[PDB]
């Protein structure tokens, strides 16, 4: 069972492997808000971690500390991660610096969490107007509402406040006032239910859920024009050249950071496997040369970023 | 209207990680 544990932590690491990879598939919009030099910052700190977890991953394998091995795989799966989300964004940096690159653009609106968003009301409304609805359920779906509302509020401001578009200024303050509106009644009519829990007050309740409803497929219809989404950056193929160095390097870092894992799951079971351990220090060295890789190739295109 | 805030504050703190 302690070495189970060991084992679902390589096998959660491989999985945080696996998705961070897709940063690197085609990098044609930014992954964070870091710089040029923030990421070669966040790189070479990575690099530190990531040394110092992958000499715990070994001496705890061997020792069968069980527990300090588990921490040290999801240690390194961190910062195999930070490392990525870095050289997936100076990459594209590198990228759209070309001349013949266009940078991509960032929507008025985070495209998927404002379906998110949409859908949760939608479920909590669902289980507000429901005849069996309880109490509990009550409070449950108004956490539920009051959550998302807040977001889509929030979202309104500040994609009204981005868009140069007159008419969109207009109805993402409008959809605001009418989810906040609507939500302030529905939360009206829950307080209501809360003093005098009454088959009026259930129906009031009930019914306050349709104003929220329409408020927010509105909204939802009006953000997903795509006018309004985001608009992925057209890097030239002098610019793909440009960044594939540091977009390779990290890329083999993660394929051997992968097999160094697997290989660590079994020794961690059975140490006593000098073929094993022989395998391990291939894919260390391998992840070593990559992250050396990467960073040369970050530290040419430095002077460029000044 | 003003109870109306306070409650709703509280719904979104229990249901914000």
């Amino acid at each position: 069972p302690f070495t189970k544990h060991g084992q679902k932590e390589c096998d959660n690491a491989l999985r945080q492997l696996e998705t961070v990879r897709e940063l690197l598939e085609n990098p044609v919009q930014p992954i964070n808000d870091m710089s040029y030099f923030g990421c070669l910052d966040s790189v070479m700190e990575n690099s530190k971690v990531l040394g110092e977890a992958m000499t715990g991953i070994s001496q705890n394998a061997k020792n069968g500390n069980l527990p300090e091995f588990g921490d040290a795989i999801a240690t390194a799966s961190k910062a195999l991660c930070g490392f990525t989300e870095a050289a997936a964004q100076a990459a594209y940096l590198v990228g759209v610096s070309d001349p013949n690159s266009q940078a991509g653009q960032q929507g008025l609106v985070e495209p998927t969490q404002f379906a998110r968003a949409n859908q949760a009301i939608q479920m909590a409304c669902q289980s507000l107007g429901e005849p069996g609805c309880t109490q509990a359920q009550v409070l449950s779906a108004a956490t539920i509402v009051a959550k998302h509302t807040s977001a889509l509020c929030n979202s309104c401001r500040l994609a009204s406040a981005r868009t140069a578009n007159p008419t969109a200024k207009r109805q993402f303050v409008q959809s605001a006032k009418e989810v906040a509106n609507s939500t302030a009644n529905l939360v009206k009519t829950i307080k209501a239910l809360d003093g005098d829990f009454t088959e009026e007050n259930r129906a009031q309740c009930r019914a306050a859920t349709a104003p929220l409803l329409e408020a927010v497929d509105n909204l939802s219809a009006f953000a997903s024009n795509p006018e309004f989404s985001s608009v992925p950056a057209q890097i030239s193929p002098e610019g793909r050249a440009a960044m594939e160095p540091i977009v390779i390097s990290a890329k083999t870092m993660l394929e051997s950071a992968g097999g160094l894992i697997q290989t660590a799951r079994a020794l961690a079971v059975n140490p006593r496997d000098p073929p094993r351990w022989s395998v391990l220090a291939g894919h260390s060295r391998t992840v070593s040369d990559s992250i050396k890789k990467l960073i040369t190739s970050m530290r040419d295109k430095a002077p460029g970023q000044l | 209207d003003s109870e109306i805030d306070q409650l709703f504050r509280i719904f979104r703190a229990l249901g914000t990680p």
